[PDB]
RNA sequence: GCAUGUGGUUUAAUUCGAAGCAACGCGAAGAACCUUACCAGGCCUUGACAUGCUAGGGAACCCGGGUGAAAGCCUGGGGUGCCCCGCGAGGGGAGCCCUAGCACAGGUGCUGCAUGGCCGUCGUCAGCUCGUGCCGUGAGGUGUUGGGUUAAGUCCCGCAACGAGCGCAACCCCCGCCGUUAGUUGCCAGCGGUUCGGCCGGGCACUCUAACGGGACUGCCCGCGAAAGCGGGAGGAAGGAGGGGACGACGUCUGGUCAGCAUGGCCCUUACGGCCUGGGCGACACACGUGCUACAAUGCCCACUACAAAGCGAUGCCACCCGGCAACGGGGAGCUAAUCGCAAAAAGGUGGGCCCAGUUCGGAUUGGGGUCUGCAACCCGACCCCAUGAAGCCGGAAUCGCUAGUAAUCGCGGAUCAG
């Protein structure tokens, strides 16, 4: 019952990263619940364009923290092999709690 | 920002209330976002060059 | 003034970030503070190197600064003595133990950031404002470029009334969110003032 | 017979079962979930359209939005399920336009403004 | 009734709670 | 409207009676979009007509409207460095709109307490050719052919 | 209708400075900037000089004026 | 009436800028000290920060006391590393510390007509221009124009021009239909049990969630039209740019801004610098800007009851129980957050009270008693409770916004932030 959470910033980076876990998990493991989206949490920033004083300016910035999940039930010592040190994404953070 | 107050606002005060923010970059004090710790001007500045990760330009 | 820094507008379709990774609410602002400290050295030391971009892939404890230099034979130094120094000078700051790859710049004429600088120095060398610009734009055209452009901030040749010199060729559809146009920015400091050079380089399409 | 009715950020789970003629929404009598609501009756219009009132039951659920919108939401749903029963029904439905869905969505508050339109008032220009 | 900080709306406005608007 | 005449919004007939005229009137009572409230007003004002008059309110309503529609009106005009009131034949569209409106503006000026009531009475005194609804009608016309000295523009 | 919960405030600067003037009876002049402080029933009768923005205003304390603060006796704003 | 910005007047100081449109709830997305640039008084100088030099003494470091409003000043202790050297003693040295002198640090001190950058603005307006060709002694012209059309220099016909560039459009995001991939959100949608809570099993269908992709092109029919296109219809979720974003040309105003930053130049460097304590930015005979609350029965109050989105959350959001009229406090579970919490949405709906009053409309101001933040709420904080209960009965001349899910109305969230 390996719970795999995938939090990131780029949705393609995670898609792949997430797919990479989907692939080598069915080859050595068993029955995977597939990759699931959350939600996704945004961090808006309402700043004034000009540095001087023009309230009516304002540029709008966001920051999307995408969340992906992949569940693996019936965790074998063989599954943990492919999914041991066979990663590649950089702007992706993973944490496991089983 | 006067050095006399950047480096100053950094040394621990005798009262915890006294401790305010400044922008790590510009030294501004008026409106820094905690999240990045940069002067609203500054935020934009880098936001643009692409130096703040995941930080894109909103559109809806 | 109008316009909007081209790059900042493209990150999304075509133009990745200068430092890509992930962070929490507790570490983001910190890490980042440190990030900026890095380039605070590189920009200082690797001036004459023909510095370009500063990719910063991070992960767990590991870190990786990749450095696009036009003239690697300098960053590296003799046999690997400066790349050695810089790594220690670097960790002197960050107690993270970090990698520093180096990648050569295939054609300094296509890298607008560099391009800008090119001018800059020229202007600091009391050169010819108008010419400098024309020249530069052609260099860019001849190699490849589907379009180039340059600008000057003001006080051309130390004049009393700041102006601005325009100059381009080929396309520069700043409005086409599918361009892939490099945009550089210099800053020649001079006896009479500060001037701002701005490059622009159209390249490719879809 | 399910159809799917969505309107102004509010979903409507529509179920038409051949019955006496009763609507249960989120577990309560249709007319109880909508007390004092004038346009309430509006939901059943697609039915009285083909003279099919009282022949079906309506097990309806709903989420999101406002009561004064969910109405329309059901209204559409019923319509969308009504094709499953008899596709040939369009002939009497679309003329009345029940298979349409409008982007009547609440427009985004632009900055510099007090709403989506309402600009601020200057006096001595 | 919005300024009447001792009424229903009175509180709902200020978003405060009190003898007039409680916690259930 | 500069480019076109702009299309006229089409309404949904009443759920009760089914006349769009109804829906139009209600819209006019409704303030702050509390259309659920204004709905009631009309209905309970109808019920008052049933108890107070041996007639179908649906009919009463139309005939009341029918009677306040001014067929003549003024529209100021600057010719000669002056304001010349030019009387003019009002179009169909503008009548119906002026009626409903005045019915209302007048109603809320009644000495009566309850809103629905005010409508009720205004709806009757209207069809009887009096009140103020019709007065705000006869007055405009009492300007129409009052300054008919100018119907040559 | 103002309030400082449970534990009334007075800067120890003068508290343990004024109490020492009790071991000797009375004094004449006290000068301390802390006008942050409330006045205590244990403080009555002294002639405390409080700071304005530039001056040092002398304030005689009354049996009738124990519930107020020092600042309440030093006007800052010069007017009319 | 109150909040808030500004003029002006005031003040030891009431720091500074912004000024018709394109200043005035504007920098300031958080003035009680702090911030803070101002004023007072007390104190400090290679100085709170950088790199360094010459002479003398000391590892750094840590813990006291005296004076004091703090800062600062005086004083006293323990304390003695890493290098390299001939064993020792000890000698030179690196980092770190003080002292005296020096180079220099610092200056929100002037100048945005000396500047960069970034922004306002005409103007999201539809235009600005170039190559070549041709006209003209030339400056210049043509093209970009006319007639048709468009939201558009958008396209059609024409024409000494033919192209091209910056711009319009398009590419990109959000919204509406649908498809694929995905099921700890969702459901008797279909079955089995219940503390009948989707609670449990069990199931992904539906809702949903999110990543990719389909889908409108005047493509079809009638009419007008030389063509572009226009009008109408149909099928369709959607129509002729389906709604909304981001997206601002060549330049204009010597636009703003050296107080964000940077920077030429002049000006101070025992002070135009630096620490602090307290005061001030909150001053009031007035005046205008932006707004909020209201003048009430289409209403106000109390009660019971129902539908939302989008955000934020570690010492943080706080379920729940208890004390208290209550703010709040004590206790204490859950959440690292589609699975816990902020949460009650409000208007609405059902009941009942009010009966047209300056009133159960209105909540200003003042007395009084408390809670909390926080070193500290006098100057100058919000909150609660009792009392008080003002102007005000719809606003002079004049003047603003808004063409549809808009305006009007109603509540919710966040940023900054102890509050
Ligand atoms: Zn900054």
């Amino acid at each position: 019952k390996i719970r795999i959470k995938l939090r990131g910033f780029d949705h393609k980076t995670l898609d792949a990263s997430a797919q990479k876990i989907v692939e080598a998990a069915r080859r050595s493991g068993a029955q995977v619940s597939g990759p699931i989206p959350l939600p996704t949490r945004v961090r808006r920033f309402t700043v004034i364009r000009g540095p001087f004083k023009h309230k009516d300016s304002r540029e709008h910035f966001e920051l999307r923290t995408h969340n992906r999940l992949v569940d693996i039930i019936n965790p074998n010592r063989k599954t943990i092999e492919q999914l041991m040190t066979l990663d590649l994404p950089t702007g992706v953070e993973i944490e496991i709690k089983t | 920002a006067r050095k006399a107050l950047i480096e100053k606002a950094k040394r621990t005060p005798k009262f915890k209330v006294r401790a305010y923010t400044r922008c790590v970059r510009c030294g501004r004090a008026r409106s820094v976002y905690r999240f990045f710790g940069l002067c609203r001007i500054c935020l934009r500045e880098l936001a643009h060059k692409g130096q703040l990760p995941g930080v894109r330009k909103a559109s809806w | 003034g109008n316009k909007i820094h081209p790059i900042g507008f493209r990150l999304g379709i075509t133009r990745d970030w200068e430092s890509r990774w992930y962070a929490g609410k507790k570490q983001y602002r910190h890490l980042l503070l440190e990030d900026q400290r890095i380039r605070g050295l590189l920009e200082k030391e690797l001036y004459s190197a023909g510095l370009a971009r500063v990719d910063i892939e991070r992960a767990a404890d590991n870190v990786a600064v990749t450095v696009h230099v036009a003239k690697p034979g300098v960053v590296i130094g003799r046999g690997g003595e400066r790349i050695r120094v810089l790594r220690e000078e670097l960790a002197k700051l960050t107690g993270k133990n970090v990698a520093l790859n180096v990648q050569e710049v295939q054609n300094p004429n296509l890298s607008a950031p560099l391009v800008a600088q090119r001018v800059a120095e020229q202007i600091e060398r009391r050169f010819a404002v108008r010419r400098a610009i024309k020249q530069a734009v052609q260099r860019v055209m001849e190699s490849g470029a589907k379009g180039a452009k340059v600008i000057v901030s003001g006080r051309i040749g130390g004049a009393e009334q700041a102006r601005t010199e325009w100059a381009a060729q080929g396309r520069v559809p700043l409005h086409t969110l599918r361009a892939n146009i490099d945009y550089g920015f210099a800053l020649a400091r001079t006896t009479y003032g500060v001037l701002g050079v701005k490059a622009y380089i159209f390249l490719g399409e879809v | 017979y399910y159809g799917t009715g969505r309107r102004k950020e509010a979903v409507a789970r529509v179920f038409l079962r051949p019955g006496n003629g009763k609507v249960t929404v989120n577990g309560q009598d249709f007319n109880e979930y909508f007390q004092g609501l004038v346009r309430a009756v509006a939901a059943l219009e697609p039915l009285r359209a083909v003279d099919a009132l009282g022949r079906f039951d309506a097990y309806i659920t709903v989420r999101g939005g406002g009561k004064s919108g969910q109405i329309d939401a059901i209204k559409l749903g019923i319509a969308r399920a009504l094709v499953q029963y008899n596709p040939d029904y369009r002939a009497k439905l679309k003329p009345l336009g029940f298979l349409t869905r409008d982007a009547r969505v609440v427009e985004r508050k632009k900055y510099g403004k007090h709403k989506a339109r309402r600009a601020p008032q200057y006096s001595k220009r | 009734g919005k300024g009447d900080r001792r009424t229903r709306r009175g509180k709902i406005w200020r978003g405060t709670y009190g003898k007039y608007r409680p916690r259930k | 409207a500069r480019r076109r005449r702009a299309e006229v919004r089409q309404l949904q007939p009443d759920l009760v009676y089914g006349d769009v005229l109804v829906t139009a009137f209600i819209n006019k009572i409704m303030r702050d979009g509390k259309k659920n409230l204004a709905a009631r007003i009309f209905y309970d004002a109808c019920k008052i007509i049933q108890e107070k008059t041996g007639q179908e309110p649906l009919k009463v309503f139309k005939q009341a409207v029918e009677n306040v529609k001014p067929r003549m009106e003024v529209r100021s005009r600057r010719v000669g460095g002056a304001n010349y009131q030019v009387p003019m034949e009002v179009s169909p569209r503008r009548q119906q709109s002026l009626a409903l409106r005045w019915l209302v503006q007048a109603a809320n000026q009644r000495p009566e307490r309850r809103a629905a009531v005010r409508i009720a009475h205004e709806l009757m005194d209207a069809a009887e050719g009096k009140g103020g609804a019709v007065k705000k009608k006869e007055d405009v016309e009492r300007m129409a052919e009052a300054n008919r000295a100018y119907a040559h523009y | 209708p103002r309030s400082l919960k449970k534990g009334v405030f007075v800067d120890d600067h003068l508290l343990e400075k004024v109490l020492e003037l009790n071991a000797k009876g009375e004094k004449r002049l006290i000068k301390t900037w802390s006008r942050r402080s409330t006045i205590v029933p244990e403080m009555v009768g002294h002639t405390i000089a409080v700071y304005n923005g530039k001056q040092h205003v002398p304030v005689y304390i009354t049996e009738n004026m124990v519930g107020h603060k020092l600042g309440e006796f030093a006007p800052t704003r010069t007017y009319r």
